[PDB]
């Protein structure tokens, strides 16, 4: 489901909000 | 530095910022933490918050997150975002994702899986039909 790349990218978008802390 | 580029940010601090009080707690660090596949230690939370938080004041506005994410964030637009999350899925480099690196981001993630969810998932984006996931296929399941 494209959701569920659409939810993955948003994920990872946080992941690297999160690493620049 | 750019309008396109603070904006951009301003969306970014909108995800941790839940209430819309103008500053993150803690508490919304660690929710947002928790929901990525993450395990913080409120002592490694309180950590990342020192780190940021310039006035001391205990919480994180938009002009201390801003000073952050201009230091080490590159371009941090729309586009250079999906080029990073690429980057990090291909962990052997070779400019494809395949069924294993799948699973290995959605482990990461903190998202469930199955053979036939990643089946369904590389079917649905290779439109070469090589049975991986090139880059120009990643950035059409994602803009659109
Ligand atoms: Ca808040
Ligand atoms: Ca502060
Ligand atoms: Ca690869
Ligand atoms: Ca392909």
């Amino acid at each position: 489901k494209k959701a569920v790349w659409h939810k993955l990218l948003s994920k990872q978008r946080k992941r690297a909000v999160v690493a620049c802390f | 530095l750019t309008e396109e580029q603070i904006a951009e940010f301003k969306e970014a601090f909108s995800l941790f910022d839940k209430d819309g009080d103008g500053t993150i707690t803690t508490k919304e660090l660690g929710t947002v933490m928790r929901s990525l596949g993450q395990n913080p230690t409120e002592a490694e939370l309180q950590d990342m918050i020192i780190e940021v938080d310039a006035d001391g004041n205990g919480t994180i506005d938009f002009p201390e997150f801003l000073t952050m994410m201009a230091r080490k964030m590159k371009d941090t637009d729309s586009e250079e975002e999906i080029r990073e999350a690429f980057r990090v899925f291909d962990k052997d480099g070779n400019g494809y994702i395949s069924a294993a690196e799948l699973r290995h981001v959605m482990t990461n993630l903190g998202e469930k899986l199955t053979d036939e969810e990643v089946d369904e998932m590389i079917r649905e984006a290779d439109i070469d039909g090589d049975g991986q996931v090139n880059y120009e296929e990643f950035v059409q399941m994602m803009t659109a």
